RNA sequence: CGGGAAACCAAAGUCUUUGGGUUCCGGGGGGAGUAUGGUUGCAAAGCUGAAACUUAAAGGAAUUGACGGAAGGGCACCACC
């Protein structure tokens, strides 16, 4: 049918001022570090700009009495390609509910990606700001930073979550079992996730403070709501 | 992060733990901000002021947090630099 | 604080003397070891009542500073804090808990019980841990009353007293809301307040 | 044999007795036809084994309470033992001794002079 | 893998323990690997003792105790019963059954 | 005991070749 | 036995920091350690520090402040000429933006970038970040 | 604390943010601790020690089943008294 509003009604106190007032990016629910558990938050800030990408589908199974019975579970990653990007996993008995499932998930699971400079400080930044790791199972990925118009030197799997997190230039390094795509992709998205919590000297002064959301607003959520 | 224009170009600049000088991530749940009442000199009350603070949640978890929130309000005036 | 109108007279240091809130346990663990005056030739702790006045303060000041009464949660799950909870709930608007917590009240969205709170305070670390453990998933602060062998683990205002059982409980709930009531401006810093401390205690013989 | 009775005939006597209590009593053939007018129930078979259940928690609620069942006679009673007791007109009163270490302790806070006073034994306790 | 800390043993800061034979069988094992049992009876029966009572010539006497130690190996020590297998956690308790 | 007796065996071989090889010069 | 007292005084800052500690306690000291804790203090990544006489070698207390990453050794003295330098700090440094090397040079011991102003090579003490 | 494939380990930690000193020693599974030379011994034997040829896996930790002349509860005249 057509595509009228009241498809969502909101379940949480993020939820009930995301939909009526002043909150306007995510960087702000951010700073605050708290939990979004509702997935129409992330289509109200980012929404038809954010790209979605299947990597693998796997088959799984266990032993019983009568037969091996058999699911399947689905990689799925996004993002917009400038500074966000997602990872999720779900596993069903149906190839279409575990692709839509994942997709939920991979739009919950969104961190901002830190970006930086090689050499000398002219236009934008288009690199990762300094040598960076990540790890998941025997596997660890690692960063490093590239002059301008290199592009990304790395295999297929970690060069996809790259170009949809938004990073041009790019150099890499990987060790033990990358064979294992879950836990190659894992490693991958640890390291991304890890460049907005390096302390470095610009970083150093000292920082301000402000109330948050739920102390700014803490009478629009009593005087007509519920 | 700043360009040689010297405008900026961070998406945002991130908070700092109090106790600790270290960077509270965007995915950090343990972590917490707390936030604490100033009383007028004259009648002990409430006048609308208040002061605040950010504590990282690896320092939570090791049961550190507990005195340094008491050192804080120490090097503030609230706990007026005797015990 | 330093200031006069916030000193501990002579009628409330009676009041605790009375109730045994200045004795300890036999055991002691090392982040508690601040709150101590001495042990006992006998062994027991003697936990030091001016830095309980302080620390009760801090934690008025944290309650004081929350604009909707309703956002601040109460719980006791041992039977010697329920009447108090309860009594101190209805003297300042706060929601109350008692008897068991349901696992995921503050995390599972869909649940008949969700809540979704500012502030917490707890009677006895130990006993009431599921809400401490599951408030390190939502980023809540918290205040806990603690004795001498109390884990300190997700509490951020720890307030020294024996939390054993019977008058010593009550009395502390009380007192608390005596103070928060106070600095508000809703009852007098200097006439008696008209609540009695034995209406928060817990089941004394009763014929 | 067997005649444990299965959660369709526990729940529907509970639901009768939170909404009923003042109708009901220790006649089995009395509950039998207050049960058929206040519910729809689909057999007379179903309506028995309803009625007997209701029966067999009449008797025990005239002895204390049940878990899972309330009423306002009882409630209002609770709220008597909440509130304030008869036991006493005043508070336990603060008229206690101290110990040396604590007549010490208060000594360095400033405070004492209301209280009797003796010591322990001359070594720890076995 | 391994599937004890202390290997089923109590030794450590030693290098060798003395041997002893079983009372069941005479296997060969260390005095610090058998299974204990230290018993003490009465020599007659709680059925017995009134009967023995009765004839006896003395107007106060107390029937005596019999003391035995045994050690087990751990075949002997399972089969007869003395010992059972546990759950995987359950095997780090070291407190004895409950009277 | 296998690879106890594959050894022993052995052994028997190499006592063997030995008596047979020292033998012939 | 200790055969290295520089290594000592590095390995304990960098377990007090990772610890959170505000204090940390270097001992045995010597001319090298003061010289090195100087030029991290210089360029901003620790406190001011005090050293205890007690006539056998002596003592520092050391102030921390909570930006340091790493600081750390490079055990065999390796030789260092202004041409290879550019290998060393490709090598060591996590980028070209921050993180120093540590040099001793008969000019003295200094900075990686203040012995290409002075154009000097010298021996490699370590590094901080 | 932190580490690890995990079982587990206050060391089996302070490691891609990789350098305290120093000795012995491993390189897919077999053929093989074999043949041949040397050497020590009364003998049994110890020490040192290959190649031709052959092969797609051999192996470690853990999960769900099935199975036991393993243990503990309970049941059935298509089981027994």
């Amino acid at each position: 049918g057509k595509a009228e509003d009241k498809e969502w009604l909101p379940v949480t106190k993020l939820g009930r001022l995301v939909k009526d007032v002043k909150i306007k990016s995510l960087e702000e629910i951010y700073l605050f570090s708290l939990p979004i558990k509702e997935s129409e938050i992330i289509d109200f800030f980012l929404g038809a700009a954010l790209k979605d990408e299947v990597l693998k589908i796997m088959p799984v199974q266990k032993q019983t009495r009568a037969a091996q019975r058999t699911r399947f579970k689905a990689f799925v990653a996004i993002g917009d390609y400038n500074g966000h990007v997602g990872l999720g996993v779900k596993c069903s008995k149906e190839v279409a509910t575990a692709i839509r499932g994942a997709i939920i998930l991979a739009k919950l699971s969104i961190v901002p990606v830190r970006r930086g400079y090689w050499g000398n400080k002219i236009g934008k930044p288009h690199t990762v700001p300094c040598k960076v790791t990540g790890r998941c199972g025997s596997v660890l990925v690692h960063l490093i930073p590239a002059p301008r118009g290199t592009g990304i030197v790395s295999a297929p799997v970690p060069k996809k979550l790259l170009l949809m997190a938004g990073i041009d230039d790019c150099y890499t390094s990987a060790w033990s079992c990358t064979a294992t795509l879950g836990n190659f992709a894992k490693a991958t998205f640890d390291a991304i996730s890890k460049t907005y919590s390096y302390l470095t000297p610009d970083l150093w002064k000292e920082t301000v403070f402000t109330k948050s959301p739920y102390q700014e607003f803490t009478d629009h959520l009593v005087k007509t709501h519920t | 992060m700043q360009n040689d224009a010297g405008e900026f170009v961070d998406l945002y600049v991130p908070r700092k733990c109090s106790a600790s000088n270290r960077i509270i991530g965007a995915k950090d749940h343990a972590s917490i901000q707390m936030n604490v009442a100033e009383v007028d000199k004259v009648t002990g009350r409430f006048n609308g002021q208040f002061k605040t603070y950010a504590i990282c949640g690896a320092i939570r978890r090791m049961g550190e947090s507990d005195d340094s929130i008491l050192r804080l309000a120490k090097a503030d005036g609230i706990v007026s630099k005797n015990f | 604080g330093a200031l006069d109108v916030l000193q501990m007279k002579e009628e409330d240091v009676l009041k605790f003397l009375a109730a045994g809130t200045h004795l300890g346990g036999t055991n002691l663990d090392f982040q508690m070891e601040q709150y101590i005056y001495k042990r006992k030739s006998d062994g027991i702790y003697i936990i030091n009542l001016k830095r309980t006045w302080e620390k009760l303060l801090l934690a008025a000041r944290a309650i004081v500073a929350i604009e909707n009464p309703a956002d601040v949660s109460v719980i006791s799950s041992r039977n010697t804090g329920q009447r108090a909870v309860l009594k101190f709930a209805a003297a300042t608007g706060a929601t109350p808990i008692a008897g068991r917590f349901t696992p995921g009240t503050f995390t599972n969205q869909i649940q008949a019980a969700f809540r979704e709170p500012r502030l917490l305070v707890v009677t006895d670390p130990r006993a009431d841990h599921q809400p401490l453990t599951e408030a390190s998933y939502v980023n809540l602060p918290t205040i806990a009353l603690c004795n001498t062998d109390s884990p300190l683990r997700y509490v951020d205002i720890a307030i020294p007293c024996n939390n054993k059982g019977a008058h010593s409980v009550g009395l502390m709930w009380w007192m608390l809301a005596r103070e928060v009531l106070r600095m508000r401006g809703t009852i007098s810093r200097e006439h008696p307040w008209e609540v009695m401390p034995d209406l928060y205690f817990y089941r004394d013989p009763e014929e | 044999m067997g005649r444990v009775r299965t959660k369709t005939v526990k729940k529907a006597a509970r639901v009768i007795i939170e909404k009923y209590y003042t109708r009901l009593g220790n006649d089995f053939h009395t509950n039998k036809r207050v049960c058929e007018e206040i519910a729809i129930i689909p057999s007379k078979k179903l309506r028995n084994k309803i009625a007997g259940y209701v029966t067999h928690l009449m008797k025990r609620i005239q002895r204390g309470p049940v878990r899972g069942i309330s009423i306002k006679l009882q409630e209002e009673e609770r709220e008597r033992r909440d509130n304030y007791v008869p036991e006493v007109s005043a508070l336990d009163q603060e008229i206690i001794e101290v110990d040396p270490d604590t007549k010490e302790m208060l000594k360095l806070l400033d405070f004492g002079s209301l209280s009797n006073l003796q010591v322990t034994q001359p070594t720890v306790g076995m | 893998t391994k599937k004890r800390r202390n290997n089923g043993r109590a030794k450590k800061g030693r290098g060798h323990v003395q041997p002893i034979r079983c009372t069941n069988c005479a296997c060969c094992v260390p005095k610090d690997k058998a299974i204990k049992k230290f018993v003490i009876r009465n020599i007659v029966e709680a059925a017995a003792v009134r009967d023995i009572s009765e004839v006896s010539v003395f107007d106060a006497y107390v029937l005596p105790k019999l003391y035995v130690k045994l050690h087990y190996c751990v075949s002997c020590a399972i089969h007869s019963k003395v010992v059972r297998n546990r759950s995987r956690e359950a095997r780090k308790d070291r407190t004895p059954p409950p009277r | 005991m296998r690879a106890k007796w594959r050894k022993k065996r052995m052994r028997r071989l190499k006592r063997k070749r030995r008596k047979m090889r020292q033998r012939s010069k | 036995v200790r055969m290295n007292v520089l290594a000592d005084a590095l390995k304990s800052i960098n377990n007090a920091e990772k610890r959170g500690k505000r204090q940390v306690l270097i001992r045995p000291c010597s001319k090298v350690i003061v010289r090195f804790l100087t030029v991290m203090m210089k360029h901003g990544y620790i406190g001011e520090f005090e050293i205890i006489d007690d006539h056998r070698a002596g003592k520092i207390v050391v102030n921390l402040t909570g930006r340091l990453n790493k600081c750390g050794v490079i055990s065999p003295r390796f030789d260092v000429q202004l041409k290879d330098l550019e290998k060393w700090q490709n090598n060591l440094l996590p980028s070209r933006q921050f993180g120093f090397i540590v040099l001793t040079t008969s000019a003295g011991i200094m900075d990686h970038e203040e012995a290409r102003r002075k154009h000097t090579g010298g021996k490699i003490l370590g590094f901080f970040f």
